[PDB]
């Protein structure tokens, strides 16, 4: 295992004379994936820009002006490759899927998405209604609504708040050139990476991509990362009722500390002491994870998710679970109760499974070339280089109890959470209450 | 009566703060003390009346009690 770890080929990193980060896993797998992560997200948005970013998403495949719709589809299908991507607040990406065969046609189509999309004012004022309608379906997800809301409560008043999306304003209104607006300002190499992994091996990778990325910095400006302005969390609520559906949901967290910070290993760990539940399961025997043996015996909810979401700066560490009208409360009490149990009296049973079922998803976060490349391109963009399973090993390979409380303590202990409810949630409890379940009787 | 069944409620969304993110006794000027008037005057003229009426009222019983025990100075003039 440890050899197994310590035996995995290092991942090829390198800067052009541009300021776009060229990394790689060369594999030996006939496919493979390659794409470009941008440092850009709603975060990045105004009032009035906000939406942009996933406006652009929209048009991205629709055609460039080296060669439109018709073709670039028609290329791309005719090549068995796939082409897909997203956008969260602050990360944005497009990736391609082929046969290694062609590192050079995909890094060559790829570039020319990132740099000249038709942005057929024809064409826009389609995906504009589109969206106005996949909006208004992303809408009946109660599951997203939710963490929408939880953002907006969570770091009210700043850029964080805004959703991904965007208003319907926006989107019924942005110009053919708030678009352009939005790509030429944000798609800069020096916040862009180009990553692969699969048979494609370094070198041709960067030629190939120093060839396609003809990018040139004139001024200073052109060459440097803006930082953002700092996102305010706030101990705050948002309740979105109405008896009409089947179950209610609910959301709750803290501020989490952001990817630069170690703890977030610890922290990570705690999360996976616990774990998640899902009606789906077979165990009322469910190793630890009270919370889900405890929602099982009492029946407390239909599903719940711990987990620890982080940007640049600042993040959010909670839980998130569907429940009955009738079982929010004892769900809310219960597991409340765990997150203190968490930081006040843990044990090293516990904490050692906790590491082992991460070190599994660690490393299950790795299977396939799509998921490493996606790796490549975050840790790059976000952390600064690459952090190999070796390493993530070790940070959470030395993770004692003791550890875990410390620091779960210091991030959940007597803080003013941010609570988010959809749904038939006449049972929970108002803040005050919520708010002295932070604090355990000691 | 419990929680979860008091009534059949929907499309409310609302809003607050935790304890600590605000402030507790906050604009005694800005809204705090105008309302506190916006309310003396609002029902004093619908209060004050029948009690400013007992009180005359309890005056002039004490003052004639008083006046009815002192004698007057004819009831002998011889």
């Amino acid at each position: 295992y440890a050899q197994a770890l310590q035996s995995v080929p290092e991942t090829q990193v390198s800067q052009l004379d541009n300021g776009v980060r060229v990394a790689s896993e060369q594999s030996s797998q006939p496919t493979c994936t390659v794409g470009v992560w941008i440092d850009a997200g709603s975060r990045y948005e105004s009032e009035k820009n906000n939406g942009a970013g996933y406006f652009l998403e929209h048009l991205a495949f629709k055609g460039t002006k080296n060669r439109p719709q018709n073709a670039l589809e028609k290329e791309v299908e005719s090549m068995g490759a796939h082409l897909n991507a997203y956008s969260s607040r602050e990360h944005t990406a497009y990736y391609i899927k082929a046969l290694s065969k062609d590192v050079p046609k995909a890094v060559e189509l790829l570039a020319d998405i990132v740099q000249n999309c038709s942005l057929e004012d024809s064409q826009i004022e389609k995906e504009r209604d589109v969206i106005v309608r996949e909006l208004q379906e992303n809408d009946t997800s109660m599951r997203e609504v939710v963490f929408n809301y939880l953002h907006a409560t969570a770091f009210q008043g700043t850029g964080l708040a805004q959703s991904v999306e965007g208003p319907s304003e926006n989107i019924r209104k942005l110009s053919r050139a708030d678009l352009t607006e939005y790509l030429s300002t944000h798609y800069t190499a020096p916040r862009m990476v180009l990553a692969a992994a699969g048979g494609v091996e370094h070198q041709q990778l960067l030629e190939l991509a120093q060839k396609h990325f003809g990018g040139v910095p004139f001024t200073y400006d052109d060459d440097a990362v803006p930082t953002l302005s700092k996102c305010r969390f706030t101990g705050s609520q948002i309740r979105h009722r109405e008896d009409g559906l089947p179950l209610a949901h609910v959301a709750i967290a803290v501020e989490g500390p952001g990817w630069a910070h170690p703890d977030l290993v610890a922290l990570q760990v705690a999360n996976a002491i616990i774990g998640h539940y899902d009606r789906t399961y077979g165990g009322g025997l469910h190793s630890s994870s009270p919370l889900a043996s405890i929602a099982v015996t009492n029946k407390l909810c239909q599903s719940f998710q711990t987990f620890s979401i982080c940007y640049s700066e600042t993040g959010l560490f909670g839980f998130y679970f569907v429940c009955d009208r009738m079982s929010i409360d004892d769900m809310m009490f219960v597991l409340q109760g765990q997150w203190m149990r968490l930081c006040t009296s843990i044990s090293e049973s516990e904490v050692l499974r906790g590491k082992n079922f991460l070190r599994n998803a660690l490393v299950s976060h790795l299977d396939g070339t799509t998921p490493v490349c996606e790796d490549i391109g975050r840790e790059l963009l976000t952390y600064g280089r690459r952090i190999p399973l070796e390493e993530w090993e070790e940070r959470l390979a030395e993770v004692d109890a003791r550890m875990v409380r410390e620091v779960c303590s210091k991030y959940i202990y007597d803080q003013c959470p941010a609570v988010a409810g959809p749904g038939p949630i006449e049972q929970l409890p108002d803040y005050n209450r919520i708010r002295s379940g932070m604090f355990w009787l000691r | 009566r419990q929680f979860g069944h008091l009534t059949r409620v929907r499309h409310l969304i609302t809003y607050s703060l935790s304890p600590f993110e605000q402030r507790p006794f906050p604009h005694y000027f800005s809204k705090g003390v105008p309302n506190v008037w916006r309310r003396l005057r609002a029902c004093i003229l619908r209060v004050a009346p029948p009690f400013l009426a007992f009180y005359l009222l309890y005056t002039w019983g004490t003052q004639e009690f008083e006046k009815s025990k002192r004698k007057n100075p004819a009831a002998y003039v011889n």
